C-alpha cells in the first residue's frame, strides 16, 4: 500500500524504523576536491546509500529510463558554455544555476523519502543548503545580475524551509593553488578557464557563511587534503559524535508523517521553483515553450503515464 | 410586557452594539459576547419560569454549556493572535483584504 | 414548496408503493441513452486526466461508469415520472372538486366573434 | 541580456511549390494532396453540384401551382358561362356571419 | 507570420494584488508565494 | 429530420478517429455528402410547413438557410486547411470539432418548432464562434473583439428570454404553430411596448442595427477565415429569421413601433455605404457592406409586406454567398502579403488573372447586377418600401450608387494599376483557392436560374 | 523500458479488474430483473394482461 | 494535525449540519450550528500561518454574532408563542432577526465582507469545504421558514448580493477571492427565488455545489492560487486548462452548458407570479460574473502566456494523488442540461 494518511492511521510509523544510523551526511568541498571519493568511502563503510552529485540531467535518471534526455528538452543549459563564456548575453549562467538548484532540491527530496521509508541513511555530495556559494561566486564576478540572486533567494526561502538539515556536515578544505594544480593536471579543456578569483570567492563564501551557519544546527567536521584519504578515521569521527543539538531529536510522528507526505509526490517539491517571476534569463516565450513541449511529448516513453506506453512495449493496456 | 423583559432586551441590545463597535482590544469583544449570552440566559429562564414550562427548564443550562465552548474558542484564537503580534489589538488583523 | 407537505407521504421513501401502478420507462429510453452517454464522457475525461490513451485505456472502468450512470438514471426517471403523474392527478382532482372556480364557458364561433381589423399599410 | 524572452525566431513563409511544382495547394505530401483535390472536385462539382441542380430542377410540383391554374381555368369557364361575376367581393357567406345587432 | 501570443509586458498586468490600480491601492503588496508571512521581530 | 442531424454527430467522432493526414479529406467529403442530403428539404408545400415531429419542422424560409449552412461547412474546411498546416493534429481536430458543432447548432436552430428551444440553440451558437475567434485569430485585438461579440449579443438577448417565458405564462404555449393560429392583437400600453422591445432587440443586435453594429467590424476582422465566413454568411441571418418568426404576435404594435428602427436602418445603410469608401483596411470594407445589406433586410422585415419578405429572404441568401466569397478573396491576398492594407498589393491582375476574374464576378454580384438574386431581393425590398412611402426610393437610390462606387473602388485598387515593385512572393494561385471561388460563385448563378427556391414562404 | 517499478505492472491488477467487471455484471442483471418485475407489477395493477 | 483528529473534526462538522437539517426543535438547530462552528474553526487552521489565524478569527467572530442574534430571535418567538417547533414563526421582529442572522451566516450582502477575506486566508482544500458544505444548514433553515419570509428584505439582500459579487469579482486577481465573490453572487441568485419556490433553491444549490466542487478540484490539481500561476499550467497539463475553460463557461451561465439551467428556471419561476423587473436585473448583473470568468479563461487556456525554464523538470513527473470524483463533477457541471425536467424529483 502506497504511504498515505490511511497507512499512518493503522500500523506504519516512522520513528520505529530509525536505528540511530540515519545520519544524513553531506560532504562539501571546493571545485575539484576529493569529496566524491570520500563520500563513496563513507557510504561504503557506514553502510549508507551514496547519492552522486546532482548534475544537469539528474532528473532524467529518476524518470523513465536512466538515459539522459537532450539538452534542449532537459536543462536548456550547459556547464561548458558557462566556463567558456561566463558573461554571455543569453542568460546561460543563472539558468544553469537555477536548474542545478532545482535538481539538488529533487535529489534532497529523494534522499529524505528513501531515509524515511527504509531507515537506511544517505550520503549526499552537495545539498541545497550549500548551493548558494556558486551563486555568490557568480554575482561577485559579475556573471549574473542582482535580480537573479533575488529570485534565487525567494525560491530558496519558499522551498528549503520545508525540509530538515543534514545530521552532520563534512567539509574538505583544499587551498586554491592546489585546486588550480589539480584542475590543470585533470585535462578537461574547459575547466582550465576557471579563474582564481572564482575559486577564491567560492571558498570565501563557504568559510564565511555556510560553515558558521551549519555550526548552529549540525556538527561540522572540517578536514584537509592529506587526511581525506584515510576514510576510516573520518568514519570513526562520524560514529563518535554527539547528535543532540539539531531539530532531528525534536521530531514527532506527526511531523515525520507530514515530511514523508511532502518528500514523495515530487510535483509539490518542485511547485515553487516555477514561480511567476519574469526574468529574461529564465523566462521562455510561448512559441518556444509550445515547440519544446511538443518535442518532449513525442519522446518514445513520455507521451502517456509510465505504465500506459505501448511504444516501449507495455501490454494489457486495455485492462489496466 | 413588564419592565423586566424590556430591561433584559435592552441589555442584550447594548451588549450587541458593544460587540459591534470594536474599540481597540479583542478581550472586550469576547466580554461583550459573554454579556449577550448572559442576557439571553436571563430572558430565557424568565420566560420559562413565568409560563411554568417544566421540561424547558434544562434549556438554559445547555445554553450555558455552549457559551463556555464559544468563550474557550475565542480565548484560543486570542492566544494565537497574541503569539503572532505580542498584542491582542484588532488593528493587526489586516493581512487579508476584500 | 407545494409537494413537500402532502397527506400520507412517507418522509424518505424516494419511491412510494403507489408509484408501482405507472408504466416503467423502457430500457431503450432516450433519457437512459443520454445517461449512458454521460457515463461514457465521464470515463473519457477520467482517461484524459490521468494521461492515458483516451479511447481505450480502461474498458472495465468505462463499462462501470456507463453502468452506474444508467442504473441511477433508471430510478431517477421513475421518480420524475411518478412526481409528474402525482401532480397531474392532484390538479385534476382539485379541478373536479371545485366546479365553480373552473366553469365551462360558451363556445362561440368566429362568425359571431367580432375582432377589429388592423390594415398593414 | 537586454531582452525579455527566450523566444524562437519568427519562421519564414513555406512555399508549397518549392518541393512540389504541381502542388494543388492542399498538403505537403503529393499523394494525399492529389487525392484531396480529386475528392474535392468529384464531390463538389460532379456529385453535389450538377446532380443536385438536376434534382432540384425536377422536383415534383408540390407547391400546387399547376393545380391552381387548372382550378382557375375551370372556375373562370363556369362563372363566365353562367354569367356570374368572375370574382366575388365577399370571401365568406354573409349568411354565416352574425354582425352586432346595433351601433348606438 | 505567426499568431500573436502574450509576452511579459502583457502578462504583468495580472501580477499586482488587484487590477485597476488606484493611488490608494498602489502600495498594496501581492501575497507571498506560500501563504506564510515572515515572522515579526516582536520584542517581548 | 434526424437524417441530417445524426450524420453531423457522426462527423464528430469520425473526425476524432481519423488518421493524422486524412482528417481534411474525410471531413470535406462527408460534409459535402451531408449538404447533398440536406438539399432534399427544398420540396416545400405551398399550404403549410413540413412538420417531421413535435420538435423539428421545416418551412420555405428554413430550407434555403439549412442548405446554405450545409454547403458552407465544406467551404470553411477548404479555406481553413492553409493557415493550419503547421498546427498539431489535436488542435486541427479541435478546430474541425468547433466547426461541426457550430453547423449542428445552426441546423437545430433553423428547424426548432418551439421558441425556447430556438433561443437555447441560437445562444449555444455563441460558444464555438467565440472559441474560434479568441483562439485561432492572429492579432492581439481578437480577445477584445470576442468580448464585444459576446456582450453585444447577450445584453440584447437576456431580456428576450424573460419575454419568452412571460409569453408562455400568458398564452400557455410557445410552439410556433399554436402561436400563429392563436395570435391576438397587442394593445397600446407601456407593458406591450416593452414586450415589443424585448422581443425585437436581440434580433436587432444580431443583424446588427446601425447603432449596435460596433461589434461586427471587430469580430469579422480579428477572426480567422472560417470564422469570418460563418459570421458573415449564416450567423447574421439568425436575427432576420428570428424577427420574421416573432413579428407574428407583435402586430399591430409594429406599425407604431417600427419608425425609429426604420429611420436608423435607412440612415445607417447610407452612412455605412459612405464609410466603405474611406476605408484603409480590406476586411472592414466587407464588414460594413454586410452592415448595409443587413440594414436593408431590417427595413424589409419591418415594413412587413409579402414582397418585402420575399426580397428579405432572397437578399439574405445572396448576401451570405457574396460576403463569403469576398472574405475568401481577401484572405488569399492576406496570405500572399501578410497584411490587411488595401493599397499595399496593387495591380494583381497582371500577376493573378483568374483571381482578377473572380474578384470582378464577386464585385459585380455585390452591387446587385441583374439578373442575380442580389438584385432580385434588393428590387423587391425597394418596391415594397416605395409602396410604404414614395420618398424612401431617394435613400434607396442613393445607397445603390454608393454601393457600386465602393465595390468598383475595391476592384480598382487591388487589381488594376501597376504592381508594388517590391512584393516578389506572389506565387501563382493554387487549385484549392480557385475551386473554393468556383464553389462560391456557381450556386449564385444556378439559383438565379430558379429563384422560387429562395423566395421564402410568401411566394 | 522503465527504470522504476511502474506500479501499473505488465499485467493488470486482476483483483480490481474482477471486482469492476463483477460489479458491472451484477448491476446489469439487477436492472434487467427490476425492469421485468416493474412491468409485471404494472400490468397486474392496471389489469391489462 | 493527526489524520484521526482531522477526520473526527470533519465528521463533527457533518454531524452538526445533519443535526440542523433533521431537527424539529429550535434549540437542537442552534446546537447543530454551534457544533458546526466549533468543529469548523480548527479545519481552517490546519496549515498554520498568520493569515490562517486571522481568517479563523474573523470567521469565528462573524459566526458567533450570527448565532447570538439567531438565539435572540428564537427566544423572542418563544416569548410571543410557547412553541419550540421550527414553524411559521409569526412574529415579525423575530423573523427579521432570524433573516439577518441566517444572511450573515450565508454571506449575503451587506454581510458579505467576511467571505472574500476568509477564503483568501485558508487553503484550497479548506476553502472548498467553506464555500460548498457550509451553506446547507442556513439554506435548510431558510427553506423551512420560507413562507413567513418578508419578500422585500430577502429580495433586497439577494439583489445586493448579486450586484456586490459581480462588482467585486471584476477587480480580483487571486483565484480564491474570485471564487468567494462568485459564491456571493450565486447565494444571491438562490436566495432570490426562495420566497416563491424552494425547489428551485435546492436545484440551484445542487448545481452551484457541483460547479464549485469541479472548479476547486481543478484548481487543486494545478496547484495555482493566482492568475499568473494559473497561466503556466497550459505548458504542463493542457487538458486541465481546457476542462477549466469549459467549467468557467458553464459557471458564466452560457447555454447549452449546465450553468444555464438554474438561472433560466429561476427566471421562469419568478415570471409565474408577476415579477419581471427583478429577473432582468439579475441577468444583466450576472453578465459581470460572466465577464470576469471570461477574463480568467482568456488568461488560462485561450491564450499562451510565457513560461519558465524549470517547468521542463515538471514535464517528467506525474500527479500522484488523483481525485476520483473530478470527471463526474465536470460532466455533471457541463453536460446535464437536457435532463432539466428531472428537477421534479426534488419536491
Ligand atoms: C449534495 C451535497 C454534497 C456535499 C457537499 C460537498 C461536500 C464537500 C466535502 C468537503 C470535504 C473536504 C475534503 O475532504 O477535501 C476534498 C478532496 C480534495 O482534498 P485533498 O487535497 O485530496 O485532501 C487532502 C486530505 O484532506 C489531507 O488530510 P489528511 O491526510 O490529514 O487526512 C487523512 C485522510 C485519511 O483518513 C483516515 O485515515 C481514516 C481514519 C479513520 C478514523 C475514524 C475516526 C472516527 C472517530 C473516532 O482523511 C481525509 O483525507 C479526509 C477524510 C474525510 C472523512 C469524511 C467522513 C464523513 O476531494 C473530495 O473530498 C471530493 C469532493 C467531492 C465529494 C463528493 C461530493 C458529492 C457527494
Ligand atoms: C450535441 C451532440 C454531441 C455534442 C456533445 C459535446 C461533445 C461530446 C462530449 C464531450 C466529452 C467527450 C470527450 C471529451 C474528453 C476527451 C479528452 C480529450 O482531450 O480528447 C483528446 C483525445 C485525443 O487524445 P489521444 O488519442 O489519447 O492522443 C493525443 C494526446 O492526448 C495529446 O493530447 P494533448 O493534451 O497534448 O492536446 C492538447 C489539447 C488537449 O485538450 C483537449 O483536447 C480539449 C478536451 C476537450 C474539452 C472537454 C470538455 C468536457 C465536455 C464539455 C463539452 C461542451 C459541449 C457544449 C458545446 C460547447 C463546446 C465548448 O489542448 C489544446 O489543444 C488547447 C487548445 C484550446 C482549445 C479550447 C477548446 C477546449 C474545449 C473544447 C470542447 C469541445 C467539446 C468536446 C469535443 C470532443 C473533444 C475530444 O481525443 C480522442 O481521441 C477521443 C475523443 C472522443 C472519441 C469518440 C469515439 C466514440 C467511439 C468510436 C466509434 C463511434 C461509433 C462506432 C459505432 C458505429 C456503428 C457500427
Ligand atoms: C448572355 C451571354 C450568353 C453566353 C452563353 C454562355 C454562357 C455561359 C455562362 C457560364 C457561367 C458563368 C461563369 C462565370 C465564371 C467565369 C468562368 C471563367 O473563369 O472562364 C474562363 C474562360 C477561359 O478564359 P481565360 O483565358 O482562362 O481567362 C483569363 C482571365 O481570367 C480573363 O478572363 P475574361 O476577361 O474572359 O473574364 C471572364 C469573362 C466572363 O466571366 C464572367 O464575368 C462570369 C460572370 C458573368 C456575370 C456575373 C454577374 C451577373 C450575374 C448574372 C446571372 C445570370 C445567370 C444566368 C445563368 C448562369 C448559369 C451559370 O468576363 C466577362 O465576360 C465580363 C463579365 C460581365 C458580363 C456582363 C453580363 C451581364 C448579364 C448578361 C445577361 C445575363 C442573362 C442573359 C439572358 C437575359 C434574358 C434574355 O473564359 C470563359 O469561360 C468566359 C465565359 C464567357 C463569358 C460569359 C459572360 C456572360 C455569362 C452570363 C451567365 C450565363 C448566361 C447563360 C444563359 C444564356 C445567356
Ligand atoms: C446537477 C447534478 C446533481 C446530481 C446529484 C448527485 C447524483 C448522485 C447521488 C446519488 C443520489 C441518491 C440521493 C438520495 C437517494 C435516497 C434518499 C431518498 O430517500 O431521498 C428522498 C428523495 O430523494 C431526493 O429528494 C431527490 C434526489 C434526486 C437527485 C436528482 C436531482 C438533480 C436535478 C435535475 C438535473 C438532472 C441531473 C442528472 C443527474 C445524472 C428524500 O425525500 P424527502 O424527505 O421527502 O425530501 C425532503 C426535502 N425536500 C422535500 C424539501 C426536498
Ligand atoms: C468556362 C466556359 C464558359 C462558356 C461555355 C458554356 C457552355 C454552354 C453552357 C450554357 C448553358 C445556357 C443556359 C440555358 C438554360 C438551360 C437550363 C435551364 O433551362 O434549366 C433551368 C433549371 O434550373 C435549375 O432549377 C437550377 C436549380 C438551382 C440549383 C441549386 C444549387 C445546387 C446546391 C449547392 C449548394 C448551394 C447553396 C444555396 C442555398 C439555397 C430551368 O428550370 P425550370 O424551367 O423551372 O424547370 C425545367 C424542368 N421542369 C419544367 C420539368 C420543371
Ligand atoms: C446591445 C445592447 C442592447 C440592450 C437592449 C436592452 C433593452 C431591451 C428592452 C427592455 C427589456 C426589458 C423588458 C421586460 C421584458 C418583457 C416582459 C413584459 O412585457 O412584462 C411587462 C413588464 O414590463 C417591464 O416591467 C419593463 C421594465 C423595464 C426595466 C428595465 C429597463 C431596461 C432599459 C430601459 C430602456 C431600454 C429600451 C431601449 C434600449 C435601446 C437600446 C440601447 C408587463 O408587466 P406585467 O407584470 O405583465 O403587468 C402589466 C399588467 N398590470
Ligand atoms: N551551482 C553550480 N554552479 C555552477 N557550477 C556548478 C554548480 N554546482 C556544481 N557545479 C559544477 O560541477 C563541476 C563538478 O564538481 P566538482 O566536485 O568540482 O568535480 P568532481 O566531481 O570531480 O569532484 C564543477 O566543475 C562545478 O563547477
Amino acid at each position: 500500500l502506497q504511504y498515505g494518511p490511511l497507512a499512518f492511521v493503522l500500523g506504519e510509523r516512522t520513528t520505529r524504523k530509525l536505528t540511530e544510523t540515519s545520519k544524513v551526511i553531506t560532504v562539501d568541498g571546493n571545485i575539484c576536491s576529493g569529496k566524491g571519493r570520500l563520500a563513496r568511502e563513507i557510504a561504503e563503510k557506514l553502510g549508507l546509500r551514496h547519492f552522486p552529485e546532482a548534475g544537469i540531467h539528474y532528473a532524467d535518471s529518476t524518470t523513465g529510463d536512466g538515459k539522459p534526455l537532450d539538452v534542449q528538452l532537459s536543462g536548456n543549459c550547459s556547464l561548458e558554455k558557462f566556463y567558456d563564456d561566463p558573461k554571455s548575453n543569453d542568460g546561460n549562467s543563472y539558468r544553469l544555476q537555477s536548474w542545478l538548484y532545482a535538481s539538488r532540491l529533487l535529489q534532497y527530496a529523494d534522499a529524505l523519502e528513501h531515509l524515511l521509508s527504509t531507515g537506511q541513511g544517505v550520503v549526499l555530495e552537495r545539498s541545497i543548503y550549500s548551493d548558494f556559494v556558486f551563486l555568490e561566486a557568480m554575482y561577485r564576478q559579475g556573471f549574473i545580475r542582482k535580480q537573479c540572486v533575488e529570485h534565487y533567494n525567494e525560491v530558496k526561502k519558499v522551498t528549503a524551509c520545508e525540509y530538515l538539515p543534514p545530521h552532520v556536515v563534512v567539509y574538505v578544505d583544499v587551498p586554491v593553488p592546489e585546486i588550480q594544480s589539480r584542475i590543470q593536471k585533470k585535462g578537461n579543456p574547459h575547466e582550465m578557464k576557471i579563474t582564481a578569483a572564482y575559486l577564491q570567492d567560492i571558498e570565501n563564501a563557504y568559510k564565511k557563511t555556510f560553515l558558521p551557519e551549519m555550526s548552529e544546527k549540525c556538527e561540522v567536521l572540517q578536514y584537509s587534503a592529506r587526511e581525506a584519504e584515510d576514510a576510516e578515521k573520518v568514519v570513526e569521527d562520524i560514529e563518535y559524535l554527539k547528535c543532540d543539538k539539531g531539530p532531528w531529536p525534536d521530531q514527532d510522528d506527526r511531523t515525520f508523517h507530514r515530511l514523508r507526505m511532502l518528500v514523495q509526490n515530487k510535483l509539490e517539491v518542485l511547485n515553487y521553483t516555477t514561480i511567476p517571476v519574469y526574468l529574461p534569463e529564465i523566462t521562455i516565450g510561448a512559441h518556444q515553450s509550445d515547440r519544446v513541449f511538443q518535442k518532449f511529448t513525442e519522446l518514445p516513453g513520455r507521451k502517456y503515464s509510465p505504465g500506459y506506453n505501448e511504444d516501449v512495449g507495455d501490454k494489457w493496456i486495455w485492462l489496466k | 410586557m413588564p419592565l423586566v423583559y424590556m430591561n433584559i432586551i435592552m441589555a442584550f441590545a447594548i451588549a450587541l452594539a458593544g460587540l459591534l463597535m470594536y474599540r481597540s482590544h479583542l478581550m472586550s469583544s469576547l466580554l461583550c459576547l459573554e454579556g449577550m449570552m448572559l442576557s439571553l440566559f436571563i430572558m430565557s429562564t424568565l420566560i420559562i419560569l413565568n409560563t411554568h414550562f417544566t421540561l424547558a427548564n434544562m434549556m438554559p443550562i445547555i445554553l450555558l454549556v455552549f457559551a463556555a465552548c464559544e468563550a474557550a474558542l475565542g480565548l484560543s484564537l486570542l492566544v494565537m493572535v497574541s503569539n503572532t503580534y505580542g498584542t491582542d489589538y484588532v488593528q493587526n488583523l489586516n493581512l487579508l483584504q476584500c | 414548496t407545494m409537494m413537500s407537505g402532502r397527506p400520507g407521504r412517507v418522509p424518505l421513501q424516494f419511491l412510494p408503493n403507489e408509484a408501482r401502478s405507472l408504466p416503467p420507462p423502457k430500457l431503450t429510453d432516450p433519457r437512459l441513452v443520454y445517461m449512458g452517454f454521460l457515463g461514457y464522457c465521464s470515463g473519457l475525461i477520467d482517461n484524459a486526466i490521468r494521461r492515458r490513451p483516451v479511447v481505450s485505456a480502461g474498458l472495465h472502468r468505462q463499462l462501470l461508469y456507463v453502468t452506474s450512470f444508467v442504473f441511477f438514471g433508471y430510478y431517477l426517471l421513475k421518480r420524475q415520472d411518478y412526481m409528474y403523474a402525482l401532480r397531474d392527478h392532484d390538479m385534476f382532482a382539485y379541478v373536479k372538486s371545485h366546479p365553480e372556480d373552473f366553469p365551462e364557458k360558451d363556445k362561440k364561433t368566429y362568425g359571431e366573434i367580432l375582432e377589429e381589423f388592423h390594415p398593414v399599410r | 541580456p537586454t531582452i525579455r524572452l527566450q523566444e524562437d525566431p519568427d519562421p519564414e513563409d513555406e512555399n508549397l511549390y518549392e518541393k512540389n511544382p504541381d502542388s494543388h495547394g492542399y498538403d505537403k505530401d503529393p499523394i494525399v494532396d492529389l487525392w484531396n483535390m480529386r475528392v474535392v472536385f468529384f464531390f463538389g462539382f460532379s456529385i453535389v453540384l450538377v446532380l443536385g441542380s438536376t434534382f432540384v430542377a425536377y422536383l415534383p410540383d408540390y407547391r400546387m401551382q399547376e393545380w391552381a391554374r387548372r382550378e382557375a381555368e375551370r372556375l373562370v369557364k363556369y362563372r363566365e358561362a353562367n354569367g356570374l361575376p368572375l370574382m366575388e367581393s365577399n370571401c365568406f357567406d354573409p349568411n354565416k356571419i352574425q354582425l352586432p345587432e346595433d351601433e348606438d | 507570420a505567426r499568431q500573436w501570443q502574450p509576452d511579459v509586458e502583457w502578462a504583468e498586468q495580472f501580477g499586482g494584488a488587484v487590477m485597476y490600480p488606484t493611488k490608494e491601492t498602489a502600495h498594496w503588496k501581492p501575497p507571498p508565494w506560500n501563504d506564510v508571512d515572515p515572522p515579526k521581530d516582536t520584542l517581548v | 429530420m434526424l437524417k441530417i442531424i445524426i450524420p453531423t454527430t457522426m462527423l464528430l467522432p469520425m473526425t476524432w478517429m481519423s488518421k493524422h493526414n486524412m482528417i481534411w479529406i474525410n471531413a470535406t467529403v462527408h460534409s459535402l455528402l451531408i449538404s447533398l442530403i440536406s438539399l432534399s428539404l427544398l420540396n416545400q408545400l405551398g399550404e403549410n410547413s413540413l412538420n417531421f415531429s413535435l420538435t423539428f419542422f421545416s418551412d420555405s424560409l428554413s430550407a434555403p438557410l439549412l442548405v446554405l449552412t450545409t454547403w458552407l461547412l465544406p467551404l470553411m474546411l477548404m479555406a481553413s486547411q492553409s493557415h493550419l498546416s503547421k498546427e498539431t493534429t489535436t488542435r486541427k481536430k479541435l478546430y474541425i470539432t468547433m466547426l461541426i458543432l457550430l453547423q449542428l447548432f445552426l441546423i437545430m436552430t433553423f428547424t426548432a418548432t418551439e421558441l425556447i428551444l430556438f433561443y437555447i440553440l441560437f445562444e449555444a451558437t455563441l460558444v464555438p464562434t467565440l472559441i474560434i475567434i479568441t483562439r485561432w485569430g492572429n492579432q492581439t485585438e481578437r480577445l477584445n473583439a470576442g468580448l464585444y461579440f459576446l456582450f453585444y449579443t447577450l445584453a440584447g438577448s437576456l431580456p428576450l428570454l424573460v419575454a419568452l417565458v412571460y409569453i408562455q405564462n400568458t398564452t400557455g404555449s410557445l410552439n410556433f404553430l399554436i402561436i400563429h393560429y392563436w395570435s391576438h392583437p397587442l394593445s397600446n400600453s407601456w407593458s406591450n411596448i416593452f414586450m415589443w422591445l424585448a422581443c425585437i432587440m436581440a434580433f436587432m443586435v444580431k443583424m446588427p442595427l446601425y447603432g449596435l453594429h460596433l461589434w461586427l467590424p471587430k469580430a469579422h476582422v480579428e477572426a480567422p477565415i472560417a470564422g469570418s465566413m460563418v459570421l458573415a454568411a449564416v450567423l447574421l441571418k439568425l436575427g432576420g429569421y428570428g424577427m420574421m418568426r416573432i413579428t407574428t404576435i407583435l402586430n399591430p404594435l409594429t406599425n407604431y413601433m417600427a419608425y425609429p428602427f426604420l429611420m436608423l436602418s435607412m440612415w445607417g445603410m447610407i452612412m455605412t455605404s459612405s464609410i466603405c469608401l474611406r476605408q484603409t483596411d480590406l476586411k472592414s470594407l466587407i464588414a460594413y457592406s454586410s452592415v448595409s445589406h443587413m440594414a436593408l433586410v431590417i427595413v424589409a422585415i419591418m415594413i412587413q409586406t409579402p414582397w418585402s419578405f420575399m426580397g428579405a429572404t432572397a437578399l439574405m441568401i445572396a448576401h451570405g454567398l457574396t460576403s463569403s466569397m469576398l472574405f475568401c478573396l481577401a484572405n488569399t491576398n492576406y496570405e500572399r502579403v501578410h497584411s490587411r492594407t488595401m493599397i499595399l498589393a496593387r495591380g494583381l491582375q497582371t500577376l493573378l488573372p483568374l483571381m482578377a476574374t473572380w474578384w470582378l464576378v464577386a464585385s459585380l454580384t455585390n452591387l446587385a447586377l441583374p439578373p442575380s438574386i442580389n438584385l432580385i431581393g434588393e428590387l423587391f425590398i425597394i418596391t415594397a418600401s416605395f409602396s410604404w412611402s414614395n420618398i424612401t426610393i431617394i435613400l434607396m437610390g442613393m445607397n445603390m450608387m454608393i454601393t457600386a462606387l465602393y465595390s468598383l473602388y475595391m476592384l480598382i485598387t487591388t487589381q488594376r494599376g501597376k504592381y508594388t515593385h517590391h512584393i516578389n512572393n506572389i506565387k501563382p494561385s493554387f487549385t484549392r483557392e480557385n475551386a473554393l471561388m468556383a464553389l462560391h460563385i456557381l450556386p449564385l448563378l444556378l439559383l438565379t436560374l430558379n429563384p422560387k427556391m429562395i423566395l421564402g414562404p410568401l411566394y | 523500458k522503465f527504470y522504476i517499478r511502474e506500479p501499473p505492472h505488465g499485467s493488470p491488477d486482476w483483483l480490481k479488474v474482477g471486482l469492476t467487471l463483477g460489479t458491472s455484471v451484477f448491476l446489469w442483471i439487477y436492472l434487467i430483473k427490476q425492469h421485468k418485475e416493474d412491468v409485471l407489477e404494472y400490468k397486474r395493477r392496471n389489469g391489462l394482461e | 494535525m493527526n489524520p484521526i483528529i482531522y477526520t473526527t473534526l470533519i465528521m463533527t462538522v457533518m454531524s452538526g449540519t445533519m443535526l440542523v437539517m433533521i431537527s424539529s426543535h429550535w434549540l437542537l438547530i442552534w446546537i447543530g450550528f454551534e457544533m458546526n462552528l466549533l468543529a469548523m474553526i480548527p479545519v481552517l487552521m490546519k496549515n498554520f500561518n498568520p493569515r490562517a489565524t486571522e481568517a479563523a478569527t474573523k470567521y469565528f467572530l462573524t459566526q458567533a454574532t450570527a448565532s447570538m442574534m439567531l438565539m435572540m430571535a428564537i427566544i423572542i418567538n418563544l416569548l410571543y408563542s410557547g412553541q419550540w417547533t421550527i414553524t411559521k414563526m409569526f412574529n415579525p421582529v423575530a423573523m427579521t432577526m432570524m433573516t439577518m442572522a441566517l444572511a450573515m451566516k450565508l454571506g449575503l450582502s451587506p454581510f458579505h465582507f467576511w467571505v472574500p477575506e476568509v477564503t483568501q486566508g485558508i487553503s484550497l482544500q479548506a476553502g472548498l469545504l467553506l464555500l460548498t458544505w457550509q451553506k446547507l444548514a442556513p439554506l435548510s433553515v431558510l427553506c423551512q421558514i420560507s413562507q413567513s419570509i418578508n419578500p422585500n428584505l430577502m429580495l433586497t439582500m439577494a439583489m445586493l448580493s448579486i450586484l456586490i459579487g459581480g462588482w467585486g469579482g471584476l477587480n480580483q486577481t487571486q483565484l480564491r477571492k474570485i471564487m468567494a465573490y462568485s459564491s456571493i453572487a450565486h447565494m444571491g441568485w438562490m436566495t432570490a427565488v426562495l420566497p416563491y419556490n424552494t425547489t428551485m433553491t435546492i436545484l440551484n444549490l445542487l448545481i452551484y455545489i457541483t460547479m464549485t466542487l469541479a472548479m476547486f478540484m481543478l484548481l487543486i490539481h494545478s496547484s495555482a492560487t493566482t492568475t499568473l500561476s494559473l497561466s503556466h499550467t497550459w505548458n504542463k497539463m493542457p487538458v486541465i486548462t481546457s476542462l477549466m475553460m469549459v467549467t468557467l463557461l458553464s459557471m458564466g451561465g452560457l447555454p447549452p452548458l449546465s450553468g444555464f439551467m438554474p438561472k433560466w428556471m429561476i427566471i421562469q419561476e419568478m415570471t409565474k407570479n408577476e415579477s419581471i423587473i427583478m429577473p432582468t436585473l439579475m441577468a444583466m448583473t450576472a453578465l459581470l460574473n460572466l465577464y470576469f470568468y471570461m477574463r480568467l479563461a482568456y488568461s488560462s487556456s485561450l491564450t499562451m502566456f510565457p513560461s519558465t525554464n524549470n517547468m521542463k523538470m515538471k514535464w517528467q513527473f506525474e500527479h500522484t494523488k488523483q481525485m476520483k470524483l473530478l470527471p463526474t463533477m465536470i460532466v455533471l457541471s457541463t453536460l446535464v442540461l437536457p435532463m432539466t425536467p428531472a428537477l421534479s424529483s426534488l419536491n
